[PDB]
RNA sequence: AACAGUGGUAGGAGAGCGUUCUAAGGGCUGUGAAGCCAGACCGGAAGGACUGGUGGAGCGCUUAGAAGUGAGAAUGCCGGU
RNA sequence: GAACGAGGUAGAUGAAGAGGUCUGGAAAGGCCCGCCAUAGGAGGUAACAGCCCUGUAGUCAAAACUUCGUUCGAGUGGAUCCUGAGUACGGCGGAACACGUGAAAUUCCGUCGGAAUCCGGGAGGACCAUCUCCCAAGGCUAAAUACUCCCUAGUGACCGAUAGUGAACCAGUACCGUGAGGGAAAGGUGAAAAGCACCCCGGAAGGGGAGUGAAAGAGAUCCUGAAACCGUGUGCC
């Protein structure tokens, strides 16, 4: 899973293009990532435990990792992900630059 | 046969008049039919198998009486009319190959080679040597030969500069002169030889 | 308890006669113990019997 | 021959005379094997040379066979394959093998006498027919007996 | 072109249709395929398309090759009625 | 008995476009362009992907357990003795040899007056001599070869749920049988549970709206949904 929770994720395709944002949650066993803004469905809820207002709730649905790419911290550009070692721990390395994270 | 010749760069150089014993026979189109169905046959492993009435894990009992009752005869719970079923005949493991006589397979190669002399999809390229195994150099050669389709290269003794290259190119496969594949010469439809392999063809036929 | 010509000796099998309380008892070498030459070389040890015509003539 | 246009010589391929599919083609119901015979059932039937109970032909004839161990298949030369050679050459059974004259030396090379020669030859071999001994001398050739 | 013949069971002989899979070419598909559903189209026949409606992802042709090769009857198997 | 080298039991690294557009719920598709390659096997992601993701080519990785492979008594005699003891050999019992006892060798595997032993013995399809071959009656012995329950890797003019393992699913179960045993049936919502809040009808069950989703006839044995069959209407009789 080449993307860390809390990055600057850019959405490739799907029902919404264009929008970028941050990860709110992840599901690596199911290969799905919950990102703010995108894939927001209007969900029905019954007036049950955890605030029985019922109504139509509003939240986002998780997106598969293949729509997710991080942007360049040097240019603001959708770049691919490599790997280097800088004094100890392996770090993520964005392509098209010598950038990290 | 007066087949032309080019350079590794692709520039026009001195040609080679080939040998009529190998490249100047008439095309024997009846042999080429029965040539390829030999080689196509022994590319199939044919390892298909179906459990018969015996290898069926059951069967056995007369499932009820034979008289006194109402049904048909129906004499084992796994006969072929039944739903669980042993297939009646089915396919069994076997081979498909058969070794044609040597005078056929000599003539079968030569008629294809003599055809491509007429078909002009054949270019002798001496000394195909490369620094790296990079297919970008290989792609530059092919567009320098105006080949936008399938192609074949006959090396002398499987030069690894050619051999490690071009396995990534879809339409081009690499083969040496010891491995002149009767399907692939017909299949790839355009053909390249090194000059050392030209006599290596001629020394065996 | 043997010889060298057919496979039947002091071994392990069956019998069911009566009066009926039971375990292991014997088939032994059926001796009556004297010379031969089918091998004429002596110690005068055991014999058993499946058939005894044409052992020899004399 | 292109892969798009594969075709045989007409007469070298021939479709199946496949048996038992519909009455339209024929061979439908009975499947070529008639009405209710013993020669129609599942493999039951007859040996090849069997006559229904009448004494079959291989027994009512006597036995006139006897085979010795010590037989010799002599190599058979019609004396005319030596006309493939020129005169004055060597004629040995080791030479007749690799020249394609005799494909198998079965312990003995006898030379028959049908035909004629015109070539003086150094002929040595195991046995000779009587007319072949004179026919080699008729061409002046020598008739050594190995 | 002319002349002649063409009912057929068992039975021999010759031509073709079609499904599955592969093989080179070609193409045709989210601007809707395969299937399914209908008709008044064509081919001598097995048949083959062409619009229309369903369906929501693949499949035809041309020539070849391989066959578990095509149903309406087994006091047939297995469901549904 | 120790050291090295290679392999295995977890791995890592890894090239090059959200290219622009057009439809569409959704681009990986079409169109117009690029680019990488010792990587255009394969899977995954809203549909068909060399460059979207896991990864594949190539190269490295082992604390520890291992696996394979490397390194630290000859000759010549010719007095005597020995050279396989309770068995080797045949024509009338049996069995294995292709051989059914025959002309029946031979090998053994139960049994009827106890041969030689180197000047010897056995065999060469009865036997006899000659002739060549060989010392039986003690034991050990790798490779080539027979095979698959698992494992690793990967093939297919193999099957696609009545097919293929009986068993794609809690299957050797459920059930039948005291019993040894016999032995089934049954996969598919979408790309995402976003799976129907809310309003009515009824005790619900179940709908009709609404809302969700591109589709709700897609809504819970949930894709396509034929025929039997059950129908509701109506044109002509």
């Amino acid at each position: 899973m080449h993307v860390k929770k809390g990055d600057k994720v850019m959405v490739i395709s799907g029902k919404d293009k264009g929008k970028q944002g941050t990860i709110l949650a992840a599901f690596p066993k199911k290969d799905r990532v919950l990102v703010e803004g995108v894939n927001m469905v209007k969900k029905h809820s019954k007036p049950t435990q955890a605030n029985p207002q019922g109504g139509i709730s509003n939240q986002e649905a998780p997106i598969h990792v293949s729509n997710v790419m991080p942007l360049d911290p040097k240019t603001g550009e959708v770049t691919r992900v490599g790997y280097k070692v800088e004094d100890g721990k392996k770090v993520r390395v964005a392509k098209k630059s010598g950038q990290v994270l | 046969p007066k087949v032309a010749l080019y350079n590794q760069n692709g520039s026009t150089a001195g040609d080679i008049e080939l040998n009529a014993s190998v490249f100047g026979i008439e095309p024997n189109e009846s042999v080429v039919f029965d040539a390829i169905l030999m080689q196509r046959a022994s590319l199939r492993q044919g390892t298909h198998k179906v459990k018969n009435r015996s290898e069926v894990r059951g069967g056995g009992r007369k499932p009820w009486r034979q008289k006194g009752t109402g049904r048909a005869r129906q004499g084992s719970i796994r006969s072929p009319q039944w739903r669980g079923g042993g297939v009646v005949f089915g396919p069994t493991p076997r081979s498909y190959s058969y070794k044609l006589p040597k005078k056929v397979r000599r003539l079968a190669i030569k008629s294809v080679l003599s055809s491509k002399v007429i078909d002009n999809n054949i270019i002798v390229l001496e000394d195909l040597t490369l620094d790296t195994a990079k297919t970008k150099e290989m792609a530059a050669i092919l567009k320098g030969l105006s080949v936008e389709k399938k192609a074949l290269i006959v090396t002398a003794d499987a030069n690894e500069a050619v051999a490690l290259s071009a396995r990534n190119i879809p339409g081009v496969t690499v083969v040496e002169a010891n491995g002149i594949n009767v399907l692939d010469v017909v299949n790839h439809e355009k053909l390249l030889i090194t000059k050392a392999a030209v006599e290596k063809v001629e020394e065996v036929l | 308890r043997k010889c060298v010509i057919t496979g039947k000796k002091t071994t392990a099998g069956n019998n069911r006669s009566h009066a009926m309380n039971a375990s292991k008892r014997t088939w032994g070498a059926n001796l009556q113990k004297v010379r031969i030459l089918v091998n004429g070389k002596p110690k005068k040890v055991y014999v058993s019997a499946r058939a005894l015509k044409s052992g020899k003539v004399e | 021959m292109k892969l798009h246009e594969l075709k045989p010589s007409e007469g070298s391929r021939k479709t199946r005379n496949r048996v038992g599919r519909g009455i339209g083609s024929g061979n439908g119901k009975t499947a070529g094997k008639g009405h209710k015979g013993q020669n129609a059932r599942s493999g039951g039937g007859v040996r090849p040379g069997f006559e229904g109970g009448q004494m079959p032909l291989f027994q009512r004839l006597p036995k006139r066979g006897f085979t010795n161990i010590n037989r010799k298949e002599y190599a058979v030369v019609n004396l005319d394959k030596l006309n493939g050679f020129a005169e004055g050459t060597e004629v040995t059974p080791e030479l007749l093998l690799e020249t394609g004259v005799i494909s198998k030396l079965n312990a003995g090379v006898k030379i028959l006498g049908n035909g004629k020669l015109e070539k003086k030859l150094t002929v040595k071999a195991n046995k000779f027919s009587a007319s072949a001994k004179e026919a080699v001398e008729a061409a002046g050739g020598t008739a050594e007996v190995i």
